[PDB]
């Protein structure tokens, strides 16, 4: 379609990792519900 | 083994580089002119997590060393745990991130011994 800049300030850059740690765990074993 | 790709550390893009025959191996993310520097050493490092083929995403954890012997309970006597500190880097393949990662795993498993 059409390219566009994804912006991502609604706190800081640190908060973003806080809930990409959920996001690894998932990973690694990786399961279906 | 490589020691040094290509890695993002918070959305700033660099190279990423292992340092060994140094004091204890630290691993030194630079920008990619290297104005910017960021240095992970390993002797303080005890796990590594990175991205599989199968993730849709391209990052590499690196998880630090913290004293959980220090079990902390809140006001019911619940058992909350102070977690270890874990350094994310992007990257672009994953033939690097496991070589990096290799490297480092390497480097640790030194410090694990303690020689």
């Amino acid at each position: 379609g059409s390219p566009g800049y994804p912006n991502g300030l609604l706190s800081g850059d640190e908060d973003f990792s806080s809930i990409a740690d959920m996001d690894f765990s998932a990973l690694l074993s990786q399961i279906s519900s | 083994p490589s020691h040094s790709g290509a890695a993002i550390f918070e959305k700033v893009s660099g190279i990423i580089a292992i340092n060994e025959d140094v004091s204890p191996a630290e691993l030194t993310w630079r920008s990619t002119d290297g104005d910017k520097v960021h240095t992970v050493v390993l002797s303080t490092i005890d796990k590594l997590q990175a991205t599989p083929a199968s993730s849709e995403k391209m990052m590499l954890r690196l998880i630090g060393k913290v004293d959980e012997s220090k079990k902390r309970k809140d006001n019911e006597g619940n058992e909350v745990v102070p977690k270890p500190q874990r350094h994310m880097f992007s990257f672009n393949n994953r033939t690097v991130m496991d070589n990096i990662k290799m490297t480092l795993q390497q480097i640790i498993s030194r410090y694990k011994d303690a020689d």
